[PDB]
RNA sequence: GGGAACUGAUGAAG
RNA sequence: UUGAGAAGCUCAGACGAGUAGGCAGGCGUGGAGGUUUGUGACGAAGCCUUGGGCGUGAGCCUGGGUCGAACAGCCUCUAGU
RNA sequence: CUGCCGAAGUUUCCGGAUAGCAGAAACUCAGAUCAGUUUUAUGAGUAUGUAAAAUGAGAGUUUCUAGUGGGCCAUUUUUGGUAAGCAGAACUGGCGAUGCGGGAUGAACCGAACGUGAGGUUAAGGUGCCGGAAUGUACGCUC
RNA sequence: CUCUAACCUGGGUAGGUCAGCAUCAGUUUUCGGGGGCGGAAAAAGAAUAAGGGAAGGUGGCUGUUUAUAGCCCUUGUUGUAAUACGUCCACUGGGGACUGAGGACUGCGGCUUCGUGCCAAGGAUGCUGACAUAAUGGU
């Protein structure tokens, strides 16, 4: 599973520098271990401020508000490929940003095989208009008169009787 | 002495040999009541709904 | 020994007390709250000896 | 005490048999190229003090009681405390006669005589 | 005392963890697998082992 | 959930690669297995999907006493009894008497006509496959690499069913009395509050 | 004969064991209708036996008989492992056992 | 002898709020 | 244009 | 409470592959002194055994058959062990 | 026959040495006497060595005495190199003395170092059959 | 007189092996039950008052703003909410499995009932059943 994180965290304040800077971060983390590993990944590509260096303050779930009603992700990733360029936006309709980003991840590992360090998020937008979907197939799960029959139905104790139905 | 490892969390007499507390307790303590009131700034709530 | 016991076992909770106290109110705050960190930790091995 | 053993085959030197010229008592092996040597799995065991018995009930038949070799009437009298834990095996070159008297007497002290039907039939 | 109360108790053997480890054992606890700081979930290792 | 002494698998729809494997299993469970209709069974792919994989087959002979070399059966019974002889230990005295059990024959010959014909749930082609899929016959495969048996079966098995179907016109008859005197035994309505 | 087996028809699958080594000391049974290793807790204890016949009769049949318990769950498919008083000959792959239903809780 | 590590304290916001960043 | 037990003749047995 | 072969008895922990090598305790064979008020023509030693028993093991004790004059346990000494 | 301890396989000079590793006694000290270790401090141009904190653990001295100066690989620098390999110097380990689960069988790979057993739980690796364990659950790929 | 003792007369009474079942102890595994404590004092949601907005536009007339469907957003309120998740109970019902080493009392303890004694407390006892032209055990 998965569990989005609000982050926070400065460095040691020191003389010269009597109240460091507060820098928020909302990624995705299977627990929190990884959360404030995570963080200090990005700050230190970033913000240049070493593990050796700063502290970390608070961190909190961020449970959806509106679980219980459809939406459409736009997502922003910046992925480190074996060139390490992609800078990449890509769309997902779901109920929630904890279940966007593990189908994120899922796709992302089937066509372009990405592992975990592989893959830097950058921005998760909450995407509303119909007008701004620029993608053909998630544009036709939001037509009004949409419909379609099951896929994939299928429906131990081996040997049945007869001939399933399959309809 | 001492012939068997006995196990004072699976023994209810051991457990009163080890450590003479266990006549007093009272694990769970209602320290609250229906009137738990919420405590949850504006400030906090508007940098956790941010982005 | 339980004039002992009392004594620590009150205090567990009146440290794990507090910590929902000042939690409760920096989040109801605005304000941020490191906590005590962990001084003791266990350390339990994971490969043999070869 | 309930006797028991570690193990019940002896122990059978390493192809004794396969060739009539070695023989089955164990002997352990002293080449470095052996298989059984550095202990490959599949091939045979060997005595070690792992499948030492218990120092209590060691020595004793599956019944309980220990043996004793008496070979004389006056060899079967020092038996007379230790009935319930020693049993009155007569040895092998006692006459027909000098065994059927041993047998007389370790019934009067309760002794259990492990083989004392040897050449006495009875009538 | 808590150097001198450490060195009395031996150290702890465990048993493997009912349940087993996670899936692969010696990578770093933070891409899965089970190595390094756990933080808060050592706790739920030793509610296996013990 | 059959423990039955002899069991009669009719093959029509299955997979081969996925039934003898559910068979491999009954066969050392100790069950006793026929296959009938083995001739129209199932293989993902298309028709020369397996046809150059059994054509490849061919071309491999021992090159000492050419008639000593691998048997290459060409009948589609013996092709799918192939597949239950690598998945059983064959090599010990368990597998060479658990294939003894098993009877596989193509057509439905008539001592197993007038008996159920069981189906497996989990190697049928209708699930199993996606559909719109590449799928090749084994008896109309193996008829193409030298089982001249094609139109004798498909004449035979015309007439079974046609018979079979004459049978089950004199069963649907025979139970649309007892539908009638089903209810009207009218202990059925009022006494159906215990499920029935 | 069906107003009789106060029993289970069971089979005996395999010893256990693992690729190389097996462990004739404790069996692997497949009760019938058993299709969970939820629904095995329910044949937990049972005393199962593997009923057989020889040629030689001794006491005035010929039946023998070999008892046992079932001690675990075994996979997730509702097989279970059981320990016989004698361990079960290994030709006896495959055959059937009976699973009694004593000692009863239900 | 070790330099301690380091306890709890509170850090007020209201000169420093925490911004928003971005990887 | 290049590469490098085998076949006979009897034979018991479900 | 007797469990003093103090070379005995008893309590508790950890440990256990092993080459060259080092150390220790034992098993068995032929003869020698001492000992068993030792075994033996009612069958000694040997030998054979789909018999039983002990020891981790080298080995030992034994039932049955065979056989026909000698032989063993214990403490030491000795080696053509 | 069984049990206990148990190496080096490289030097340093000149086959002989010394040291080292393994050992036996005597005799030291319960201490800061140590530590294939990490801190903090001083310097030194993230690394370098030096001293007194953490952490563990009882350390030390000689005396007299066997075996041992083979190598096979794997580790990273590395200069000389080129059609292409490669050649060589140094570090670290394994194996030599080591059986066991996987890797289909294999010494150089993954786990793990061993008295005799019972019961549980795992590593590596696996769960369609051979083969003990999900024809499991989820999402995307492929003709 | 005491004692032992043959006979006649009477009553009660194994060790050996293998099966059970019970209350236990140790190790262990698998189902649950109850309640505290935490997070946005979970987020939802429901019910009920405001305001806002619109649609994948409903009734109405392609276009519109709850009407003869409704939807979303903000706040109030039912709230002093439930659940879930993470924990904690020296909280509790069961089910299976293997083990029974040790051998008067010494001790730590708890219940008592004021004499004590009892107890799941320094390692198992008890209640039965099969068997010697034998059930197990071997080779």
């Amino acid at each position: 599973a998965l569990k989005e994180y609000q982050v926070v965290g400065r460095k040691v304040p020191t003389e010269h520098e009597p109240v460091p800077k507060l820098f928020r971060m909302r990624l995705f983390a299977p627990n929190e271990s990884v959360a404030k590993s995570r963080y200090w990944y990005f700050l230190k590509m970033i913000n240049k401020v070493k593990k050796a260096t700063g502290e970390i303050v608070a961190i909190n779930e961020i449970s959806e508000p509106k679980p219980l009603k459809a939406k459409v992700f736009g997502i922003w990733i910046r992925y480190d490929s074996r060139s390490g360029t992609h800078n990449m936006y890509k769309e997902f309709r779901d109920t929630t940003r904890v279940g966007a980003v593990e189908a994120m991840y899922a796709d992302m590992a089937a066509r372009h095989r990405a592992r975990f360090r592989s893959i830097r998020i950058l921005k998760v937008v909450e995407v509303e208009k119909k007008e701004d979907v620029r993608r053909n197939y998630v544009k036709q799960l939001l037509n009004p008169h949409l419909k379609f029959p099951l896929p994939h139905r299928r429906t131990k104790k081996v040997f049945a009787p007869h001939r399933p139905s399959t309809f | 002495a001492h012939v068997q490892k006995k196990n004072p969390l699976k023994n209810k007499a051991v457990l009163s040999r080890l450590n003479p507390y266990a006549k007093a307790y009272k694990a769970n303590v209602k320290i609250n009541s229906e009137k738990t009131p919420k405590a949850a700034g504006e400030k906090f709530l508007s940098v956790l709904h941010e982005n | 020994i339980a004039k002992r016991a009392e004594a620590y076992e009150a205090e567990y909770r009146a440290a794990e007390r507090e910590q929902i106290e000042l939690a409760r109110k920096a989040r109801a705050e605005g304000n941020y709250f490191v906590p005590h960190e962990p001084k003791l930790i266990f350390v339990v091995r994971i490969r043999g000896i070869n | 005490v309930n006797i028991i053993k570690k193990r019940t085959k002896p122990f059978k030197r390493h192809q004794s048999d396969r060739f009539k010229r070695v023989g089955e008592s164990w002997r352990k092996p002293r080449g470095i190229d052996s298989c059984v040597r550095r202990r490959f799995r599949g091939t045979i065991s060997m005595p070690k003090i792992g499948y030492g018995n218990n120092k209590k009930t060691r020595y004793c038949m599956p019944n309980g009681l220990k043996a004793f070799l008496v070979r004389n009437v006056s060899d079967v009298e020092l038996l007379l405390m230790h009935n319930k834990t020693y049993a009155a095996e007569i040895a092998g070159n006692v006459s027909a006669r000098k065994r059927v008297e041993i047998v007389e007497k370790a019934r009067a002290l309760g002794v259990k005589v492990t083989n004392a039907g040897a050449k006495v039939r009875s009538q | 005392n808590f150097k001198q109360a450490a060195n009395f108790l031996w150290p702890f053997k465990l048993s493997s963890p009912l349940g087993g480890w996670r899936e692969r054992k010696f990578k770093h606890f933070i891409e899965g697998g089970d190595a390094g700081k756990r933080d808060e979930h050592i706790n739920g290792l030793v509610q296996k082992m013990l | 959930s059959e423990f039955q002494k002899v069991v009669v698998i009719d093959a029509k729809g299955h997979l081969l690669g996925r039934l003898a494997s559910v068979v491999a299993k009954q066969l050392l469970g100790g069950q006793k297995v026929v296959v009938v209709r083995c001739e129209e069974l199932n293989i993902s792919g298309h028709f020369f999907r397996n046809k150059l994989k059994y054509l490849a087959y061919l071309r491999k002979a021992c090159r000492y006493n050419p008639s000593r070399g691998a048997f290459h059966f060409r009948a589609p019974s013996r092709i799918f009894q192939k597949a239950v002889r690598g998945m059983l230990p064959h090599k010990t005295a368990r597998g060479q008497a658990a294939l003894e059990h098993l009877q596989a024959v193509e057509g439905i010959p008539p001592p197993f006509d007038k008996q159920k014909r069981v189906v497996v749930p989990a190697a049928l082609r209708v699930l199993r496959l996606k559909p719109g899929r590449k799928y090749c016959t084994v008896g109309r495969l193996s008829s193409e690499v030298g089982w001249k048996y094609n139109d004798i079966v498909a004449k035979l098995e015309e007439r079974r069913k046609v018979k079979s179907a004459a049978f089950y016109q004199a069963k649907l008859a025979k139970q649309k009395k007892i539908a009638s005197a089903k209810e009207a035994s009218p202990v059925n309505q009022k006494l159906s509050q215990f499920g029935y | 004969a069906q107003g009789h087996r106060l029993y289970v028809k069971a089979k005996h699958l395999s010893f256990q064991r693992s690729k190389h080594v097996i462990h004739p000391g404790t069996s692997i049974v497949k009760i019938e209708g058993c299709d969970s290793k939820e629904e095995a807790q329910f044949y937990l204890g049972k005393r199962v036996c593997y009923v057989y016949k020889s040629s030689k009769a001794v006491r005035g049949s010929k039946i023998r008989v070999i008892w046992g318990t079932i001690a675990r769950p075994h996979g997730n498919s509702g097989a279970v492992r059981a320990r016989f008083v004698h361990n079960l000959p290994a030709k006896t792959f495959g055959s059937s056992l009976r699973v009694m239903l004593y000692p009863s809780n239900i | 002898q070790p330099a301690p590590p380091a306890k709890a304290h509170f850090v007020s916001t209201e000169n420093n709020e925490p911004v928003t960043l971005h990887p």
